[PDB]
């Protein structure tokens, strides 16, 4: 029922890998309505607060989200790192 | 001219009593604070606390006795003045009440900040920081050892905060923890005059450089720290103050600390068997080189009548002498300028024979020392275990905060739960004030997050500190 | 005529100051008085008393709230009198001094003779002596199931003396036994005022039989013993008291006592986590049936907020009851014939109000209950062990006490060195005054040796005894 | 506030005193609605059940109450063994 | 009455300090016949040996006689900076 | 060196034999002078207090003063049991 270790060790290490290009990701999370599943939204902007892009996630499982937020983060730093 | 209705402030901070009072209900405020300042979780919690030894004297014992000199110096001060005439010039008409109550509470309430462990308790604490901060750095243009992004050196208006801050943070006394417990902390509300007893230092804690030579003995340690500055400018302005000035009674306050130094240790050594009353009468009759004030109370005997009667006879006279010294200073004490303490002559020379004999004989016994090395120890192992907690990020600590269930720190939020809750609603409090959207929250923000860290160390009991290491350490 | 002194007695039994003396050398007397209850040894040991629970409170920060209220009491008497001009007809002009410090001394050594382990502490002690003397064998003429060949009755004359000391063994009482401590054993020399402010009944420790009517309150529970008769006398010859009467400023004492009996083990519960704050005032409004004093404090707050102010609003809705039930029967008062107690209103339901939640929901705890049992046990088997002195001889005890150094005694002679020094010298002082050549001296021998056999019990620590239990039982 | 132990001690003596002649007490314990005192019912009666006297005393301090239980008590046993 | 920390961690910096000049410094420390007062004294000089200066100090506190010492180290410091 | 408990026990065996015959025994012990040997003084008289006799040895060893008491104990019951 809990989150996996190694989902999380990954989340951080994606988020340390972008971090690595001097960017920073914001974090946030919480319950929906009546969809009945958790939500989180992650922000990608760099360090004079030039918001980049956005995503929200929603999910009912711990670990298919933390994968899919690890992944998106994944695609992100690869599409940025394609150019500039 | 001396008016001493200027001085005593029966005035609170919050819901504070306006409008003209007479003489009986304004001894009630003063009634009312004694019932605070007694059943205060504070006090009670003064008992489990070694003064030297772990029939012993505890610091709740040890600051009974030093409540009855004072009210004693207090008594023949105002009974002295009523011989002048001078009671009602001084306006001590009708006041001779709370004149001894503030006294009393403030000699009761003197050692209420002390960290756990005492000395080596307030040492390991300041090493510690010192190894994360190199305040030595900062002195001057920029150079930098500093662990922390944030207060490093790198920005001329931003600079002085950054070695305010750096400073401030390595400089931990207990007197300066007294005045936050009292007011930040405890939320106990008391009289601007209560709260100015307790104020026995006026050096700030930020201060780096060389005092003042008119000021040089009332700003040899750290007297307040930086997060309560606003609130000792609203202190001086109530009660009359010059910047980096004492009040008056503080003096008294003072003196009686110093007569009650070692007279109860040697008691308490002669308790534990380290050696007989007549051992002691004879190294005392070897130190001093004592007629009229030992030798009385020996032939007056044997152990609880031989101490009984020598309390009495060293009160009967220092206790005048001191009286005599207030009375004779007394434009400059009622100033604040005061340079020098109430106690060079023969009752001076005394007080230092029961210093030699007590630090030869019952501060070097191997028992004392050990307890001094497995102390220092035990507050540098407390530190570390919560170290993680200072190298989170903004961002992570206001989650943790904010949302108390954090599924990206499991070890950082299980340690944050072991705070008190009094400490934390500090933090909350403190930080819910300064400018959100201004370059220098962060700052601030580790300033507030490193003082509640050193809350909760030094609002511990010796014994409580204790099994709390050897349990997060695995061993218990 | 009221006349307050006649009962303000500044003489002592020992080096008595004669003489006239002025208002001010007055004060100065029962100042040295403060000065050695403080820093009494019998005061340092109030510490490792435990209240209830073994931050909580203590005997000793427990009657340092009682000292708090009684100051508040007699302020309240000392200044409605003045209202009234009646201080300069009453004889209380020149001595409000002395009169609040006896009310503060008397409320800090209201619990100095309590025996470890408390009330069932007290029984244990009476149950193993009734097994061994019989008192409801020698109420009537000779029968004999003592075990004791000296105290059977057999003699009209000595039969007297010998149910007297059957009946007084048997009944151990901590109020009692305060009067002998402070007299006999650690020789403190006191006032005569500060004496009788201690004495709560009257009831001598021997009586068998019914109590007059007039005195069957102040007569519930014994008073002193028959070693202190002579003493006794004195004392009531000294403060101008009749037979069965009471000082009147014992009065303030006891409703002080009355005030502070479980407020403080309801929030001492809250430390401990049996319940929180928010059930805790749920029960208590249910069970009250509150607004001025409870809601005031609840809507003012949560845990150290809650409290201060309830204790404060209960204080000012009860001290002014207390002086003026003190005013208005005075001369009642005065004469110590007053058969009831300061304290059938709204006040005295309050009261109960804290009384029905506190054993209903605290006292009842199982850790409670199970500390008492345990106490229980760990007196009587004390008193098993020492068993053996008891059944000696008188000669062999005199050899014993004088040579120290006995070959045909060697588990008895051990455990008689066991003994405090104090009681020993005690038991010394008062068999040297007997007449060696009587037909009493053997019944005299045996209720000293009892009596210092009961001396060295109740005076441990809860701590002490325990581990004194436990190796004297080869277990630790 | 609670009852001394010396005054229990003094009840069961009296008690068992009273036993000795083959009699037998009962005893009652409550609290009164408005008199704001506990009351306390004592039953003196032989095995065969038949009732002698009865008597009732109300006070709100424990050690007079039963003090006062204790000499009706004792009043008793003497006039019963004054004749019977 | 005992010596505070930070003024004996204040000076351990001054002497780390004056010491980063490839200097040294000798403590002497006593207490004095009817001055009632203690007495620290301290020399500066090179590694060679060659003796700069010294210089004596005497209070009866220890806190201030300490913050004295400091200070002074710091002004040879000061001194001895402003040139070589 | 110390006395044998066999020796007490016979000591105190014979003390009771003869307070059997409704008798009293008083002990004294000391050291002498210059003889270098340990004294007991032994007296025994019945219980009005008329003394019969008393005995006093000297010995250096406590084994042998011991059992010399017992024997002249345990003579005195024979004499004073063969008549009266
Ligand atoms: N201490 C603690 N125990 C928990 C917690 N959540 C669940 N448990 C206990 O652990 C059991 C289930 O373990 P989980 O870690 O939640 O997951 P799991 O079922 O082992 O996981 P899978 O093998 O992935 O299915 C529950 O039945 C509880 O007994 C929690 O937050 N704290
Ligand atoms: N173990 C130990 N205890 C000491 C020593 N000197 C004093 N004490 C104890 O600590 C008490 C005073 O504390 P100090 O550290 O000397 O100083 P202080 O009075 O707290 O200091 P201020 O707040 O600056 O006035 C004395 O009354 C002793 O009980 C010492 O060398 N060793
Ligand atoms: N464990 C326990 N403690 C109690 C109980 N009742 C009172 N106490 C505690 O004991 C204190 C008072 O002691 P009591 O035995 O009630 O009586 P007292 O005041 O000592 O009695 P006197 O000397 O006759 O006035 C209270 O303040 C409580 O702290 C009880 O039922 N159980
Ligand atoms: N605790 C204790 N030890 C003693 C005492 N006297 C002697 N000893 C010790 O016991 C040793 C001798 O034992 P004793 O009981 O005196 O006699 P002993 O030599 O064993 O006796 P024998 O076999 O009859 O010669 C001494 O060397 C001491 O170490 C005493 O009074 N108390
Ligand atoms: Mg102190
Ligand atoms: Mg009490």
């Amino acid at each position: 029922g809990r989150l996996y270790s190694g989902n999380l060790a990954a989340f951080k290490a994606a988020t340390n890998k972008l971090f690595q290009l001097d960017l920073a990701v914001i974090y946030d999370d919480w319950y929906d309505a009546y969809t009945r599943k958790d939500c989180i939204r992650l922000r990608i902007e760099d360090r004079s607060g030039n918001l980049i892009d956005t995503s929200t996630f929603y999910h009912h499982d711990e670990d298919v989200l933390f994968n899919m937020c690890t992944d998106w983060l994944n695609h992100m730093y690869d599409q940025l790192k394609d150019w500039k | 001219q001396i008016d001493f209705r200027k001085k005593i402030n029966w005035h609170r901070r919050y819901r504070s009593p306006q409008g003209v009072k007479t003489e009986h209900e304004i001894l009630r405020i003063f009634e009312s604070d004694r019932g605070r300042i007694i059943n205060s979780p504070a006090i009670r919690r003064l008992q489990q606390k070694t003064q030297v030894f772990p029939a012993v004297r505890t610091r709740l014992t040890h600051s009974m006795e030093v409540q009855q000199v004072g009210r004693y110096i207090a008594k023949e001060i105002l009974s002295r003045l009523k011989e002048l005439k001078l009671l009602e010039a001084y306006g001590l008409d009708e006041l001779t009440g709370p004149f001894e109550s503030i006294v009393e509470m403030s000699c009761l309430m003197h050692d209420i900040g002390n960290p756990p462990f005492g000395h080596f308790g307030e040492a390991a604490i300041n090493d510690w920081f010192r190894q994360r901060l190199h305040p030595e750095d900062a002195e001057s243009q920029p150079l930098d050892r500093c662990s922390v992004a944030a207060l490093r050196l790198r920005e001329e208006p931003l600079n002085e905060l950054r070695r305010k801050i750096r400073q401030d943070l390595c400089h931990f006394e207990g007197n300066a923890q007294g005045i936050r417990l009292v007011h930040t902390l405890m939320r106990m509300n008391l009289t601007w005059a209560q709260v100015g007893g307790i104020l026995k230092y006026t050096r700030p804690a930020w201060w780096r450089g060389e005092t003042p030579e008119t000021h040089h003995y009332l700003m040899k340690k750290p007297g307040y720290y930086l997060s309560e500055e606003a609130y000792i400018a609203r202190l001086r302005k109530e009660l009359n103050l010059a910047l980096y000035s004492r009040f008056p009674l503080t003096w008294i306050m003072e003196a009686a600390d110093d007569i009650s130094y070692c007279v109860a240790d040697l008691e308490d050594a002669v308790e534990k068997r380290i050696f007989t009353v007549e051992q002691l009468y004879h190294h005392l009759h070897e130190a001093w080189g004592f007629s009229l004030v030992v030798e009385n109370a020996w032939e007056k005997s044997t152990e609880d009548q031989f101490f009984m009667y020598l309390r009495v006879n060293t009160l009967n006279k220092l206790v005048p002498y001191a009286a005599q010294r207030f009375i004779d200073n007394l434009p400059a004490i009622f100033a604040g300028t005061f340079n020098h303490a109430l106690l060079a002559s023969e009752c001076s020379d005394l007080l230092k024979l029961y210093k030699n004999v007590a630090v030869k004989h019952v501060f070097s016994h191997p028992d004392v020392e050990r307890l001094e090395l497995q102390g220092y120890r035990v507050i540098s192992g407390l530190l570390e275990i919560y170290r993680p907690l200072l190298s989170l990020s903004l961002s992570d600590f206001t989650e943790l905060v904010e949302k108390e269930r954090v599924k990206r720190f499991p070890i950082e939020s299980r340690l944050f739960h072991k705070l008190s809750t009094r400490h934390r609603l500090a933090y909350v409090e403190a930080v819910s004030k300064l400018p959100s959207d201004s370059p220098e929250f962060p700052l601030w923000e580790y300033y507030y997050r490193c003082r509640l860290l050193q809350d909760y160390i030094s609002g511990m009991t010796d014994l409580y500190a204790w099994d709390e290491y050897r349990r997060l350490m695995a061993v218990e």
